């Protein structure tokens, strides 16, 4: 679609929260670029929960609404429930 | 005896025009508030032979939209219903040009006369209701909700405002007490509007099938 | 839930429109008063 | 059975003309076996508020929409005895999914496996290799859903 | 839609509560006289309660649908941030509220 008539909370879940929190973590794991600065930690898990913290996470989400047509939403324009 | 008898249709009387009112037809507000003295006073006193004959007691009532479909209800003498029965009723139909009509049982009714009124039209549109199926209002139970019938073009516009077909919505069957009581065709949609303890009101939308 | 928040069946049948008649979740929902309904009309028209 | 309730429950409410809920005991009827369709038609009683325990009776005489709000009574009342309480929403689900498909959805083998959803579901609870062999025969198929 | 006088209901967030919370955080007297007029808690609870989402949309249908689902919080809201309530008892502050 279009950037208008797009609906769908804008609050990004657990779900997509734990889903993103994982694979941009494992594309560390297998050495992809980071898009923050990092000050001497080594564990994925923690540079990547530090970097979707500054919202800065290089992938987007498409949500499959019931009807069956796709939804993209991207990282930066859904916002963190914590 | 002749009490138990005129308290019986007083209270069919009753919820028929209650029915009449509920689909939305030309009923007046006294004939819907009427007491059992009236009832005694206008429509004849002590049934078995005196001036109630089950004959008289039929009502002819239209739409508020337009004046052409008119119900013609029905009460027959017998105990059931044998076709000569259903064909001199269905004759008195085009003699009166009218559609849409009712009968009420009074005990029960053969295979044969429901097979004939399962297939006898599209265009002659027959219920069936019991007699002890009246002496209650089904609406004004308190675990029944309201239930609202929409236009086809409500209907179409909320598949369009929620992207579901027709077969995605909820069903409700159509030997159902409240779907015989309101006299819907399938494939009509209802609005049933209950009220929930942690939402106040809720919308449940029912399609018949 | 689907992401229309309707909760759905597997092969997309409607049963609920919001999830529990109004489309919250049940971890962060309280126990509350009313204050409303109890009091009589009198004690009301004194209080609001 | 007669008994004045002591319960609030099953005892007669009312608004008065201080717009005060008053408790107003009255008298109530209990009985054995089930013949509401026959009990409301009778001289004396309110076809308001009457009830009772079956499901299937009150689905014959009133409608679906009083089993959702009877079975969700019942089933509330069922747990809620002891004094363990349960969240509304998922009682609300049960109630609602047990009557969506326009008839008593029972919760039994015969209940849940004549929908029309994919056979490889109704073949993971009970009458396997049947209803397997029935999606064989029919030749249906399963929107892997 | 209540009947048998059952007051207890789950609603999502305590009012009373975060009434309590703005009291005891920003540190106001309940003796002296509060500076917050009336009609700000009026438009504060109708201008905070069209960003209540549940239904969305623009169309009678979803409007309806939304006032439905939010009636029984929007019918706890408006009686306990009352005008009098407020004034009364809770006694907040402006940007307490």
């Amino acid at each position: 679609q279009a950037n208008q008539k797009r609906i769908t909370t804008p609050y990004m879940t657990k779900y997509e929260r734990a889903r993103v929190l994982g694979t941009r973590a494992l594309q560390i794991a297998m050495c992809a670029p980071v898009m923050v600065e990092l000050e001497g930690e080594t564990d994925p898990l923690l540079i990547a929960m530090k970097e979707l913290k500054a919202r800065k996470i290089p992938i987007i989400i498409r949500r499959y609404l019931p009807d069956g047509s796709y939804e993209d939403w991207g990282v930066d324009e859904l916002i963190i429930s914590d | 005896d002749d009490e138990e008898e005129t308290y019986r249709l007083w209270k069919i009387r009753k919820t028929i025009m209650q029915l009449c009112h509920d689909r939305g037809y030309l009923v007046t507000q006294d004939e819907l508030d009427q007491t059992l003295e009236e009832f005694k006073a206008q429509f004849g006193d002590k049934p078995s032979e005196g001036r109630p004959r089950r004959t008289d007691l039929t009502v002819l009532v239209a739409h508020n939209d337009d004046p052409t479909d008119q119900m013609f209800v029905f009460f027959p003498e017998e105990p059931k219903v044998g076709i000569k029965t259903i064909k001199v009723y269905c004759q008195r139909m085009q003699e009166e040009n009218i559609t849409r009509a009712l009968i009420v049982v009074q005990q029960g009714m053969t295979p044969s006369a429901k097979q004939s009124l399962v297939d006898m039209a599209p265009k002659y549109i027959l219920e069936q209701f019991l007699q002890q199926e009246l002496l209650i209002n089904i609406t004004e139970h308190e675990l029944v909700p309201e239930h609202v019938v929409m236009t086809k073009e409500e209907v179409t516009e909320l598949l369009a405002r929620y992207k579901l077909r027709e077969n995605q919505l909820p069903r409700i069957q159509a030997g159902d007490p409240v779907a015989r009581y309101f006299g819907i065709k399938r494939g009509q949609v209802v609005k049933i509007i209950r009220p929930s303890e942690t939402a106040g009101r809720y919308i449940t939308y029912r399609l018949v099938q | 839930v689907k992401y229309d928040a309707t909760v759905r069946n597997s092969i997309n049948q409607v049963v609920q429109l919001r999830y529990g008649e109004d489309g919250l979740a049940g971890e962060s929902v309280e126990f509350q008063n009313l204050a409303t309904l109890k009091p009589s009309n009198k004690a009301f028209e004194k209080k609001f | 059975y007669m008994h004045l309730p002591q319960t609030d429950n099953k005892k007669k409410i009312i608004i008065t003309e201080d717009g005060e809920f008053k408790a107003l005991q009255e008298w109530i009827l209990e009985t054995d076996g089930v013949s509401l369709m026959r009990v409301l038609s009778e001289k004396d009683v309110d076809p308001v508020r009457t009830t009772s325990n079956d499901i299937v009776e009150i689905f014959t005489v009133l409608g679906i929409e009083a089993v959702r709000k009877a079975l969700e009574r019942e089933l509330y009342h069922v747990i809620s005895f002891d004094g363990s309480y349960v969240n509304y929403r998922h009682l609300a689900l049960l109630c609602d999914t047990m009557t969506c498909r326009g008839h008593l959805m029972a919760i039994t083998r015969h209940g849940v496996n004549r929908q029309d959803t994919g056979p490889l579901m109704k073949c993971s609870f009970e009458e396997t290799v049947d209803v397997l062999m029935e999606a064989a025969a029919h030749g249906e198929s399963d929107p892997m859903k | 839609i209540f009947p048998t006088g059952d007051s207890k209901v789950v609603l999502p967030c305590n009012l009373l509560r975060m009434i309590w919370n703005a009291q005891k955080i920003f540190h106001i007297n309940p003796r002296l006289p509060s500076d917050l007029h009336p009609i700000k808690v009026v438009e504060g609870v109708k201008e905070l309660s069209k960003k209540l989402v549940i239904v969305n949309g623009d169309d009678p249908l979803s409007r309806q649908a939304q006032e439905n689902a939010t009636l029984l919080f929007n019918i706890h809201l408006r009686s306990t941030l009352c005008s009098r309530r407020m004034a009364e008892e809770f006694r907040l502050s402006g940007e307490a509220f």
